């Protein structure tokens, strides 16, 4: 089944190709999937955080969750006045919930979802082509008042509709150097206070273990040599490529994906009424076009020449 | 159109991992010899050299394929039916024949 | 791959799902934990861009091309040897007329 | 229509314009207060 | 980002004003594939860039 609750779920950090200094890192609004099937010009976005949700998973709609930098694996709150969407220039916000946002963006080569201020001010940038489209025979910068009706489908602004569902699995180890000292010439487990903590280490011998406090451990020379991740980790979190998996990567749960592709009403424009002047066996059109029109002829017998083209000027 | 779907990397890596044979539509998998991989947390694991990733990619229907898709249909010799107005004397008929 | 017809299932909701995209996972050269890949482009995708003009556009004898069945309406060709047995009662006498 | 001189007077100032620029008015399709019109473009820009 | 021109600007204070010149900016990549920003995967080459 499709769960809403997001208590048991967690955001993570990923890998961005373009953060805000041009070069990769790790951050915690990686975009993962972009999708533009909407006749209006919107696109649906993925990103590592938690949108219209507290710390707790609690919703709230002025706040977003994400994955802190620090090395005490904790989840920040932030409000999403600072949540900012660019193409090629700003992009205007029509939802969110979890880990999607919609956005009305205009054409370009690149999509940028943005922390504006605050501590965790950073950027990721993906290379998406966002193109102009529109519906019918007849191109349009933006809808017209007069015209005629037809069929479009666009993505729903609401966020309870849903268009599938994405897999929640369980969180992989999240190995932190932090938690190894190297005193002297023997390694020390130590842990973010009182938190579990559990290492694999090398040490001649594979040697697994939990810990609460500081541990000398076993013939270890080097820090490099064992690696340490906390216990408690317990929360969802996608299946996403930047992140190690689990030994039980089992379907734990599913969310939905918001902003369903559902079919509307669209403005469409009608072209100047062509001037037809009439010969012997024959017509001449007289085509007002200012944006390219599509004309399209055949004729009723068994051959049926079928001229097609896109027509702009006089 | 298709969703590439790029599950959780894998590294049992200190070892070596085999590759399986799954049913998910386009099932691509590959063991890589020696990695160490690196996440925000430093390295991941302790044995140097005897790292092994497993890489998984299969695909999937896009979410927004319940609106945009194609049908293949193979259509086989085609019936005719005809709506006719007879009208005999002063009476009319609407009738539908094959 | 890289044609229509790629990804193929019985219908959208199926768990028998065949594709062919060709996927090449490539051996990763950075640090950080990363999966490359390559694949060819969307067939859907390249036969959307190539598809032509349609039936509804390029039929004979100013067919109308209708899904939902699908149907080709108010198509002029041919001749129809109709066949009428009219009823009795409306021919009338010679006389009354 | 759509050609040089579809405006034509005998100065800039005169109140005898005459001109033929295919003007077709349309039904209204919307609730609110509409009238939509179509036009040939400019004679004088297309001959620019 | 690519343009036709350039401006240094004094965006606030008694002095603000500006310069614009007319420079050619265009798009550049290393190699014989065209991208936007370079990729996390990919073969290292030898390209020049100032010093910061």
């Amino acid at each position: 089944s499709i769960t809403d609750d997001f208590t048991l779920t967690s955001p993570y950090l990923g890998f961005c190709p373009y953060c805000r200094h041009s070069a990769p890192c790790f951050s915690p609004i990686k975009i993962e999937n972009v999708w533009d099937e909407s006749d209006d010009g919107s696109i649906r976005i993925q990103v590592s955080a938690q949108f219209g949700y507290n710390q707790a998973g609690t919703a709230d709609v002025t706040k977003f969750r994400y994955m802190s930098y620090d090395h005490d694996h904790d989840i920040k709150e932030d409000s999403m006045e600072k949540i900012a969407i660019s193409t090629s220039g700003p992009c205007r916000r029509l939802g969110h919930k979890g880990y999607f946002l919609l956005a009305q963006c205009p054409p370009g080569d690149s999509v940028t979802v943005s922390i504006t201020s605050g501590a965790s001010e950073n950027s990721c940038t993906v290379e998406k082509k966002i193109r102009r489209k529109f519906v019918g025979r007849e191109e349009y910068l933006f809808p017209p008042v007069h015209g005629k009706l037809l069929k479009c489908h666009i993505y729903d602004h609401l966020k309870e509709t849903s268009a599938g569902y994405i897999t929640m699995h369980r969180p992989g180890p999240h190995a932190y150097k932090s938690y190894l000292k190297e005193a002297s010439g023997e390694v020390y487990i130590k842990p973010p206070s009182g938190k579990n903590v559990t290492y694999e280490c090398k040490c001649g011998d594979y040697s697994t273990g939990i810990v609460s406090t500081q541990t000398k451990m076993n013939g270890c020379t080097k820090a490099r040599q064992c690696i340490a991740y906390t216990r408690d980790q317990t929360k969802w979190v996608f299946n996403s490529p930047d992140l190690i998996r689990h030994t039980d990567h089992s379907v734990q749960g599913k969310l939905h994906i918001p902003f369903r592709l559902t079919p509307t009403v669209c403005r469409v424009p009608l072209a100047h009424t062509p001037t037809v002047t009439k010969w012997f066996k024959g017509i001449t059109l007289h085509l007002t076009a200012t944006r390219p029109t599509l004309l399209t002829t055949r004729k009723l017998g068994l051959r049926a020449d079928a001229t097609a083209e896109w027509i702009t000027g006089t | 159109k298709f969703h590439t779907v790029i599950p959780s990397p894998q590294v049992k890596c200190c070892g070596s991992l085999e590759c399986k044979a799954s049913s998910k539509a386009d099932y691509t998998c590959r063991v890589f010899g020696g990695v160490y991989p690196f996440m925000w947390g430093g390295a991941q694991c302790f044995c140097d050299s005897e790292n092994t990733q497993l890489s998984e990619a299969y695909v999937e229907f896009a979410p927004d394929c319940t609106i945009d898709h194609a049908v293949a249909l193979k259509v086989h010799t085609a019936a005719l039916k005809v709506g006719l107005r007879i009208v005999y004397g002063n009476t009319t008929a609407h009738l539908d024949t094959f | 791959p890289g044609a229509f017809g790629d990804i193929q299932a019985s219908s959208l909701y199926a768990t028998d799902i065949v594709a062919r995209t060709d996927i090449r996972l490539l051996k990763p050269s950075v640090k950080n934990i990363h999966v490359p890949y390559t694949q060819a482009v969307s067939g859907y995708e390249m036969w959307k861009n190539n598809s032509g003009r349609p039936l509804q556009e390029t039929a004979p004898f100013g067919c109308k091309i209708e899904v939902e069945p699908l149907r080709a309406s108010n198509c002029a060709y041919g001749h129809i040897p109709i066949s009428i047995d009219i009823p009795d009662a409306a021919f009338v006498r010679s006389s009354e007329s």
